[PDB]
């Protein structure tokens, strides 16, 4: 998954996609957070 | 920033007070140092804490933390 | 005003924020006007070269005589680039600093 620069549209790209947003057409795209959240321990 | 909830020195706690103490500052047009003494504030640690306080969390809050130029 | 052509032959408006994060070089276009003329005289020794007007070439009625020297980086805030004219709620959609 991934997230739009300006609309913060909800996309998913695969691994030959252009990378670009379909509904702006930015070139700048960002991750979107684990989903399923980990405990850790500081060590 | 939000306001420190407790004070550095003392171990009170200011946090809930900016609230109010923000009101006395215009609905009643008090001036600085009877309004911090409303609130119980008696050592100046805790005038320190309130008095000099930059609120800095509305100015991000206009904002996003996707695309800030230079 | 600055702009940019990607790799594709598309052109858009560069903004500074693009600059930063794409690692881009805020610059601009430069267009100049050039005109040619050829001339032609008889090289008749031990006489003075008479040249003549013969062809002019000036494309000042078409879009075509402007000729692309280069490109000139801009600095922030000046009079050409974007930020000039922005207030406050434009600084912040486009997320400058105030």
């Amino acid at each position: 998954k991934y997230i739009c620069a300006e609309c913060s549209s909800k996309l998913s790209l695969s691994r030959t996609d252009a990378v670009r947003c379909k509904d702006c057409g930015h070139r700048i795209l960002l991750k979107a957070r684990t989903k399923r959240l980990v405990q850790f321990e500081a060590r | 920033m939000i306001v420190p909830v407790r004070c550095f020195s003392c171990g009170k706690v200011v946090g809930d007070k900016w609230e109010s103490y923000l009101n006395l500052l215009q609905e009643d047009e008090l001036d600085e140092g009877t309004a911090l003494s409303r609130l119980g504030l008696k050592r100046y640690c805790c005038r320190r804490m309130i008095l000099t306080h930059v609120d800095l969390i509305e100015k991000f809050l206009r904002y996003n933390p996707l695309e800030k130029r230079d | 005003k600055p702009m940019v052509n990607e790799s594709d032959g598309v052109t858009h408006a560069l903004y500074p924020q693009e600059a930063r994060l794409r690692n881009l070089t805020y610059s601009s276009g430069l267009f100049v006007d050039v005109k040619k003329r050829t001339y032609e005289a008889i090289d008749v020794p031990g006489r003075e070269l008479k040249y003549e007007l013969i062809a002019e070439e000036s494309e000042d009625d078409s879009e075509s005589g402007k000729v692309f020297i280069g490109r000139l980086p801009i600095m922030l805030r000046s009079k050409n680039c974007y930020l000039s004219e922005a207030t406050e709620s434009d600084l912040y959609k486009l997320k400058e600093c105030p």
